């Protein structure tokens, strides 16, 4: 019965979520965009 | 559900020969142990008669790029044998007092650390991988008493 | 003796601050009962 | 300067992350037990 | 239940006087036996350890004290057959021996008076008593039934009997006696001043340590009579243990003459009240012994916490502690590592717990008094603003639900920061994140001359990026110096040792070059991953610390930054001089390159030495609030701006449930709905109704409290101790913490296991460590929501038991009914159990020593 | 509990002992009883049982932190070290029993799992001086500090760890009932270090 | 470990403490009913299960 | 044992979270119910205010 308000907030963490595993899976896995390599 | 098989990751092994998993290598006790006595000798020639054409050459092209980084081979400060030297307090392998006063992990990070003075650190010249491999090959030096 | 006195008087700031803090909120909300 | 930056934005993410799911599990109590 | 409830509030003035000057005269007894147990020829235990400081501070305990006593007030002293000085005539004794004995026999003697004359008070109100009453289990022994229907303390009596011939204060016609609580406050403060005076005299006189500015040229010493400021601690104001003259009001001769400057206060405010003594309309209802008991009592804690505050910073670095780690102090056979911080730390904690108790017991007193008012109907007839000014619902409701809110964002933001640098410190990968830990690889002296395979990267700042081993010409993998480090290279975690860290595979150099503000005087590259170090200023402590340092230490500061400045000039052209050798390709070349830093390495040398020494002089000057175990300036760190943070937010947390006993001891917003009531201060519940209702009365509230403030109690026991709060799995050996020279014994978990260690050594204290084990899980039994599954259990045990009984012949057990607890007996001794199981564990942390470097 | 421990051994003197200095060891700057009726039977009697290095130790003063303190640096000279029996037993034993006895035992045989044992000859031969030196600094496996064998260049000083190395060859061949006395220092001495 | 099983098998509707006082649990999860006796918490059958 | 736990981050991280989950049943099992109800009940009020 979830309100716009929560879906949109649901949405927020899904994208720090992603942007989080991007950043941590993709230069390790292609050799690229160097910055957060490690 | 959860574990989907379980997402561990694959798994660190040493030099690749071809047509022979490494990673297999890794966990079969007789191909570590083999390439644990060659890093040990710092030679081929105590390999197995039986060693492949392919195997003891492969071998002799890790040797010769460690030979430029001016490894140092086991034998020969600890003997071909163990049970080193009393004179230079080359630690004795042989040794049941030795052995049972020593856990594997333990081990592990006196040969890449070195340990007081003398026994060189080899973090970096082998791979931690190598340097499990030796730990193993080590822990069959064992005599009773 | 400078310790001593920072300690006492960082508490007694950490009672004078909540207090003016409660106040802010309500003269603030005057008017709103909270129901 | 710039390493700092960088952990504040992930300090920040973690607590975007952390309370925000922390109050969706309040919100999703409220929504089987009742409303 | 009753039972706890004999003695209830209001009593009569002769009866609490009473017993106050009866407790008055036990506790000197007390004292008396804990003279005793200071003597030389016992060992050292907790009791005589948290004495002997203060001892030493006195004169009274002479460490140097050597020689045996055999003749000293009178003709009969080595020792003598049924002892000459009994039970102590079997050891060699010395004078501080008999020092001991004397204030022993001394706080003995008065305390039995005391005790003597506070029961004439006591029982002499009610006219008397008779001796069988008094000592109550004496008409139990046989042939002393006469003996036991004598009258004491009687009005009438010849004077070794008298009570109070006039029966009560206020009918006797004394007319100095004041009549009523506020106009008694003005002799009870002329008293407090007399007493502050006798203090002083005794000081002054009795134990020779006279008021500045009147203290003596000279002092006798055990190496002779030298000047005052150059005889050390015990007998002069030589500080040897950080090598000053002490400041005069840094000793006991300070101290000695804050007893006439505190007495003459206290005359004069209490002669000041005796012409007006206090009359508010707002005061008067506190003449009920109920109503002030919570004022006092509330007080008095207060007290206690600043108690600790106080003793705390001035006993630090004290002397009088120090000493203890010179004498060879052994505990259950052991050898305590720095004695010194350990009773100086039990001594503060003592006080912060007794601090806490007596806060939360006066307001829960509070609640009470005014829970009576409502049942009463009289809380609505109040007079005073101190009721009155809170008795609107809607401002108590915004009054707890904004410091609710106070609460949660500090305490979210200090155990959301602790949980972020324990994930950085154990570098953990979560698939969205990978947490990265601190490290430093030494780029300057020798260690920068070490060199690493690197991977560096093309152009970090565009994606598309890619990177490269860094080569040869002829292309092997060339070696790259540490002093040739950049940000941006990545050097495998393998080759630096690095185990523990296996979901990721390179450190990342961060920073170049890098100096600790406050720390090693070193040059690193660093990886600072997730690890934030700039949470140590984010901290208002650390900054007045600081500023009021700096400003205090400016030209050293000033001379350090300068040395600093140059030697890191000198360091960079010594790097170019040492490259343009290893890039040299002719001898000849290389040669001449290394015949210019060879006519440089002089002045290299001079610049750092320069940096060393001044490094060395600024660490060493006075500490301001945070300090060192000497007495020198540390910078705030992580630790310190935790603790900060969590002394509001966890205090809050203890303390809510006080605001809703003031508040809400008779409705809260939940039971005025419903239109409820709480009948008593201690019901348990009403029932299943409304979802259910354990828990909302005042006694619960208190308990609530009490546990609650378990978590900001621990938090200062942790941080007392020398643990790392901080963090979680912090170890004290690790690069963080050795580049900035900090010491520390565990990190939250980490701390439980690495003081345990010490714990183990020693026999009876893991004996007390089994034994709190067993009290607190016990208390699970009382506080989980179980009662009637207990009570229907009994029941089918004595139903059993009774079986038994028929069957065997055994009368005794054919009545047995098994007592099980109802919930508010219950939660009480849950409590108790709960509250004296943790704080018997906490004790064995500070008693394993204290081991953080000094 | 409190009051009735027992009598002080009068072996145990608590005349007291010199202050700790306040100058780092490590320092730059400027470097590194009477006749009274019992006093010098009581500092003779301190000078062998009360132990001068059982405190921690200013933070300058660690191994990590003394520029000579690394494994690869430290001195370890064998006249020094093993050249007074009764102060390696005044230490060692005071340290030991401290820090080492939780993880190594009572009677220094070994309680962790896979833990030391120190009174096995087979480990006391096989073991350098300088190589007892590096695992107490270093620790030993894999681990956050150290890993099952903890490390200590925060926490001890060079010289802590040397009091440490000689002490610790006084457990050989002993049996398994607590820690080496005096008398098996003395013999571990007189046997040549 | 296994008492509170037995309890369960006998005493889901009334044990003797609920007989003498005619009680008669009236399900199988309540929590209570209690202050009364002193306190009933937990005499449920899903109680004893936990 | 639990020295031997401290040398595996994952196992770290897993006594971490086992020991957060455990004590917070405390919360739940306590006789508390009522206490948690009537302060909820400030809670809302409080931020329905702002
Ligand atoms: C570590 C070695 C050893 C082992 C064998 C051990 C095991 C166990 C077990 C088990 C089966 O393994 C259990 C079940 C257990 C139980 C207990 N132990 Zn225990 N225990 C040991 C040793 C000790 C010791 C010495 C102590 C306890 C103490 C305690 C206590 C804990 C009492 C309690 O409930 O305490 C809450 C407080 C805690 C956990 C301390 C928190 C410290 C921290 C620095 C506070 C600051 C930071 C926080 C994140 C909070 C911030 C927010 C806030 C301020 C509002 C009970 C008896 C106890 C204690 O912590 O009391 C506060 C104590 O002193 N224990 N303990
Ligand atoms: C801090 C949180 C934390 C993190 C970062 C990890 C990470 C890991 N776990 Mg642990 N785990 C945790 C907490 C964590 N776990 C807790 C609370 C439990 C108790 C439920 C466990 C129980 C556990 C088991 C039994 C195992 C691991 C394993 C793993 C590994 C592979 C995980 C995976 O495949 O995920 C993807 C999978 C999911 C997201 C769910 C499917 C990895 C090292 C496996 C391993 O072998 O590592 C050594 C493994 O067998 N996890
Ligand atoms: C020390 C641990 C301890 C012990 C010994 C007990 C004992 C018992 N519990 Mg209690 N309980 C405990 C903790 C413990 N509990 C905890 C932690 C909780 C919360 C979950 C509970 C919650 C609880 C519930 C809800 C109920 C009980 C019940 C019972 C009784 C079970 C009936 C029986 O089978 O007799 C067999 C008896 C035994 C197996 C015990 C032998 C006794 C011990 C080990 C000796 C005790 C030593 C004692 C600590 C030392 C202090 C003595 C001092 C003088 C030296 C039993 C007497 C039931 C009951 O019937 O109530 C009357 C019951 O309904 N328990
Ligand atoms: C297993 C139980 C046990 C044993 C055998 C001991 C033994 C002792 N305790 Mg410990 N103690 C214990 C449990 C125990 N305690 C518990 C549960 C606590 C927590 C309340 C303490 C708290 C404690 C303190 C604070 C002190 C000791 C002290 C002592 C010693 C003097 C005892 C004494 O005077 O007794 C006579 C005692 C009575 C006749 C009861 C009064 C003695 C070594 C003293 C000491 O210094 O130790 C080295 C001391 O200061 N006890
Ligand atoms: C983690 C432990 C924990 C936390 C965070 C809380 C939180 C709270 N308790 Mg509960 N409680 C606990 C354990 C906890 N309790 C235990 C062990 C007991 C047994 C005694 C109780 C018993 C209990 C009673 C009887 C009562 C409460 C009440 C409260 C509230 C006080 C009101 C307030 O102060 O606002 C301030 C809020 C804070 C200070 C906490 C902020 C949120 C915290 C820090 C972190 C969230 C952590 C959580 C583990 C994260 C998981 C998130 C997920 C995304 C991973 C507050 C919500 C009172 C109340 O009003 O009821 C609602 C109350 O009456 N507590
Ligand atoms: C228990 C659960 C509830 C979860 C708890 C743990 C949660 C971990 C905390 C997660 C924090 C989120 C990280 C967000 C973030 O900013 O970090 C990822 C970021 O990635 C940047 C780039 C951006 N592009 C490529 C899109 C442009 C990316 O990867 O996509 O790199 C950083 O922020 C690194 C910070 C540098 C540190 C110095
Ligand atoms: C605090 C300590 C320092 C000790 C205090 C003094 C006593 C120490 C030694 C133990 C004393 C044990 C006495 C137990 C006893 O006899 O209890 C009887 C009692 O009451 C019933 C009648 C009185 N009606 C009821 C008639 C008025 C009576 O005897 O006086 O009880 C209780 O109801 C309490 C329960 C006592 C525990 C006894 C249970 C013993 C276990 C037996 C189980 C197995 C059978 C088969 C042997
Ligand atoms: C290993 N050695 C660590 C300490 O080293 P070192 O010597 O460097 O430094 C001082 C800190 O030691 C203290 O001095 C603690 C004493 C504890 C007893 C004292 C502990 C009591 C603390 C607070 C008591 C609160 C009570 C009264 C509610 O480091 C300080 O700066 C502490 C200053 C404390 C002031 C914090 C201010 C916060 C405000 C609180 C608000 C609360 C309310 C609104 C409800
Ligand atoms: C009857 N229905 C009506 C209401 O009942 P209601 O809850 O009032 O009643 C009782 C009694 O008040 C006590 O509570 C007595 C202790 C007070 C001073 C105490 C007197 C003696 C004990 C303490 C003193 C001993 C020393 C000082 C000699 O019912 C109970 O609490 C029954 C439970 C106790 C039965 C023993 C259970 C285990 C024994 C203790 C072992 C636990 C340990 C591991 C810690
Ligand atoms: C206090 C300072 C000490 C001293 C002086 C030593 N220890 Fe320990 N130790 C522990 C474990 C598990 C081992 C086995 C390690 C392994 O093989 O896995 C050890 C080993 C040692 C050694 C031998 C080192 C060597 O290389 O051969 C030495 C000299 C040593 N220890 C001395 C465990 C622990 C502890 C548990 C946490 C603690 C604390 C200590 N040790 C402390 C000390
Ligand atoms: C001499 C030059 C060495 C070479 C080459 C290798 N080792 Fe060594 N080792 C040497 C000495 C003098 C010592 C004694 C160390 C000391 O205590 O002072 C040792 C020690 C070891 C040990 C035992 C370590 C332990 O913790 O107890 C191992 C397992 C060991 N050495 C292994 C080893 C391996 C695998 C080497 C080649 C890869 C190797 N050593 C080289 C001397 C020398
Ligand atoms: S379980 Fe106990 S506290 Fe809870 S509602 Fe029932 S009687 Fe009340
Ligand atoms: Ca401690």
């Amino acid at each position: 019965d979830i309100s716009k308000v929560a879906w949109a907030w649901f949405g927020v963490l899904l994208a720090i979520c992603l942007i989080g595993a991007f950043g941590n899976y993709v230069p390790k896995l292609f050799v690229k965009m160097l910055m957060f390599l490690n | 559900v959860m574990a989907t098989g379980c997402f561990v990751g694959a798994r660190n092994a040493s030099e690749p020969r071809l047509g022979s998993s490494s990673i297999a290598a890794s966990r079969t006790a007789p191909a570590y142990l083999r390439e644990a006595q060659v890093l040990y000798e710092g030679s081929t020639d105590g390999l197995p008669k039986d060693t492949p054409a392919d195997e003891i050459a492969h071998y002799k092209a890790m040797l010769a790029e460690l030979q430029t980084r001016n490894y140092a081979a086991c034998a020969g400060c600890h003997q071909v044998n163990g049970g080193g030297n009393k004179a230079i307090n080359a630690t004795n392998f042989q040794d049941a007092g030795w052995q049972a006063n020593n856990s594997s992990p333990g081990m592990v990070t006196s040969i890449v650390n070195g340990k007081g003075k003398v026994m060189p650190a080899y973090k970096d010249k082998l791979t931690l991988q190598q340097i499990n491999y030796l730990v193993e090959y080590i822990r069959r030096f064992e005599k009773k008493r | 003796m400078t310790a001593i006195l920072l300690a006492c008087l960082f508490v007694l700031g950490g009672y004078a601050a909540l207090w003016g803090i409660i106040k802010f909120v309500v003269a603030n909300t005057k008017d709103i009962a909270a129901n | 300067m710039w390493n700092v930056v960088g952990q504040i934005i992930s300090v920040l993410c973690f607590f975007i992350l952390t309370v925000g799911t922390l109050f969706g599990i309040v919100y999703v109590s409220h929504l089987l037990s009742r409303g | 239940k009753r039972w706890y409830q004999k003695l209830e509030l209001p009593m009569p003035p002769e009866r609490i006087f009473g017993a106050h000057m009866m407790l008055i005269g036990g506790l000197a007894c007390l004292i008396g036996t804990y003279f005793f147990a200071s003597m030389t020829m016992w060992n050292d235990g907790y009791v005589n350890l948290t004495l002997r400081p203060r001892l030493i501070s006195l004169g009274i305990y002479d460490p140097y004290d050597t020689e045996q006593i055999q003749r000293v007030w009178l003709p009969l002293i080595g020792e003598f057959s049924t002892s000459k000085l009994p039970f102590f005539g079997q050891y060699p004794l010395t004078m501080t021996d008999f020092r001991l004995f004397g204030w022993g026999c001394f706080h003995i003697g008065l305390g039995l008076w005391l005790v003597y004359a506070g029961a004439a008070h006591y029982y002499g109100a009610r006219g008397g008593a008779t001796i069988g009453e008094i000592f109550w289990l004496l008409p139990y022994v046989p042939g002393l039934k006469g003996l036991c229907q004598i009258k004491w303390f009687t009005p009438e009596g010849p004077w070794y009997k008298v009570g109070l011939p006039w029966g009560s204060f206020a009918n006797t016609p004394w007319p100095i006696l004041r009549r009523t609580y506020a106009d008694a406050l003005s002799p009870h403060t002329i008293y407090i001043g007399l007493l502050f005076f006798i203090w002083g005299f005794v000081l002054w006189f009795v134990l020779d340590k006279p008021p500045v500015p009147l203290q003596p040229a000279q002092v006798m010493t055990p190496n002779g009579l030298m000047p005052l400021e150059q005889a050390p601690f015990p007998y002069g104001w030589f500080d040897p243990y950080l090598n000053q003259v002490m400041h005069p009001m840094n000793t006991i001769n300070g101290e000695t003459t804050m007893c006439f400057v505190w007495g003459v206060l206290f005359v004069a405010l209490g002669a000041y009240w005796w012409y007006r003594p206090p009359r508010s309309i707002n005061i008067t209802h506190l003449e009920d012994t109920k109503a002030v008991f919570h004022v006092h009592l509330t007080a008095i804690g207060y007290v206690s916490f600043a108690l600790a505050i106080v003793g705390f910073l001035a006993l630090r670095n004290h002397p009088s502690y120090l000493m203890l780690n010179d004498m060879n102090v052994i505990i259950y056979g052991k050898k305590i590592v720095n004695p010194g911080r350990m009773i100086h730390n039990m001594i503060t904690f003592n006080h912060v717990q007794v601090g806490l108790l007596y806060v939360a017991a006066g307001v829960f007193h509070g609640g009470q008094y005014l829970h009576g008012l409502n049942i009463s109907g009289a809380y609505k007839q109040a007079r005073s603003k101190f009721i009155t000014w809170f008795q609107n619902p809607d401002l108590q409701t915004k009054i707890v639900g904004t410091t609710m809110f106070v609460s949660f964002v500090t305490v979210v933001f200090g155990y959301g920061m602790i949980c972020w640098n324990t994930g950085a410190e154990l570098d953990l990968n979560f698939g969205i994140y990978q947490f990265r830990s601190f490290r430093a690889i030494q780029m300057d002296g020798e260690a920068g001359n070490i060199g690493y395979r690197v991977f560096r990267p093309k152009n970090p700042w565009d994606p598309t990026a890619g990177g490269d081993w860094v080569k040869n010409p002829d292309g092997t993998a060339k070696l790259v110096k540490a002093r040739n480090l950049q940000v941006g290279d990545r050097i495998l975690n393998e080759e630096l040792g690095i185990g523990s860290s296996p979901t990721y595979s390179f450190t990342t150099i961060e920073e170049i070059n890098y100096k600790p503000e406050w720390g090693q005087p070193k040059l690193y590259a660093v990886q600072w991953g997730s690890w934030t170090h700039f949470l140590r200023k984010v901290n208002p402590l650390f900054w007045v610390d600081k500023g009021i340092w700096y400003l205090q230490n400016q030209k050293t500061f000033e001379a350090t930054r300068k040395a600093d400045e140059a030697y890191l000039a000198a360091h960079l052209k010594a790097v170019s001089l040492l490259n343009q050798i290893d890039d040299a390709q002719t001898e000849e070349a290389k040669q001449k390159a290394q015949a210019e830093l060879d006519k440089f390495r002089p002045e290299l040398e001079k610049a750092h030495a320069n940096m060393l020494e001044w490094n060395e002089r600024l660490a060493s000057t006075p500490a301001v609030l945070y300090s060192n175990l000497r007495d020198q300036h540390r910078d705030g760190e992580i630790n310190d701006a935790i603790f900060f943070w969590l002394m509001i937010g966890g205090w809050l947390f203890g303390f809510i449930p006080l605001l809703r006993i003031a508040f809400h001891n008779y409705q809260s917003p939940w039971y005025r709905d419903f239109e409820w009531r709480k009948q008593s201060p201690d019901f348990p519940c009403i029932g299943p109704v409304k979802g259910g209702t354990c828990g909302v009365s005042i006694q619960d509230q208190l308990w609530f409290c009490i546990l609650f403030s378990i978590k900001p109690l621990s938090a200062i026991a942790w941080y007392l101790d020398g643990g790392w709060i901080a963090t979680m799995m912090a170890r004290g050996n690790e690069a963080y913490y050795l580049t900035h020279n900090i010491s520390h014994t565990g990190g939250v978990f980490l701390y439980m296991w690495n003081e345990t260690t010490w714990i183990w050594t020693d026999n009876h204290l893991t004996a007390m460590l089994l034994l709190g084990h067993l009290i607190w899980f016990v208390s699970f039994a009382l506080w989980f929501k179980d009662r009637g599954s207990r009570a229907e259990g009994g029941d089918i045990q004595s139903r059993w038991v009774r079986l038994m009984g028929k069957r065997l012949g055994i009368k005794t057990l054919q009545e047995v009914r098994f007592p099980v607890s109802n919930l508010a007996t219950a939660k009480l001794w849950g409590t108790v159990f709960f509250y004296t199981g943790t704080f018997v564990l906490v004790f064995l942390y500070f008693a394993d020593g204290f081991f953080q470097n000094r | 509990g409190g009051c009735f421990v027992g009598s002080r051994d009068p072996n145990e003197t608590r005349y007291p002992k010199a202050p700790m200095p306040l100058q780092n060891q490590t320092s730059t700057l400027k470097t590194a009883a009477q006749n009274t009726p019992g006093a010098r039977e009581a500092a003779a009697l301190r000078d062998r049982v009360t132990p001068l290095n059982l405190q921690q130790v200013n933070e300058q003063d660690v191994a990590g932190n003394d520029p000579l303190g690394s494994p690869a640096r430290v001195v370890l000279d064998e006249g020094e070290m093993y050249r007074d029996p009764v102060e390696i037993y005044r230490e060692g034993r005071a340290l030991f029993q401290n820090n080492c006895v939780g993880c190594h035992g009572h009677n220094g045989c070994g309680n962790v799992p896979r833990s030391t044992n120190f009174t096995d000859p087979g480990w006391q031969e096989n073991n350098s001086d300088g190589g007892i030196y590096s695992s107490i600094y270093n620790g030993k496996g894999i681990g956050n500090g150290g890993g099952a064998m903890p490390a200590y260049y925060n926490q001890l000083s060079p010289q802590q760890i040397r009091y440490l190395v000689a002490y610790l060859r006084a457990f050989k061949g002993r049996q398994c009932n607590g820690l080496p006395t005096l008398s098996d220092v003395e013999r571990m001495v007189a046997e040549r270090q």
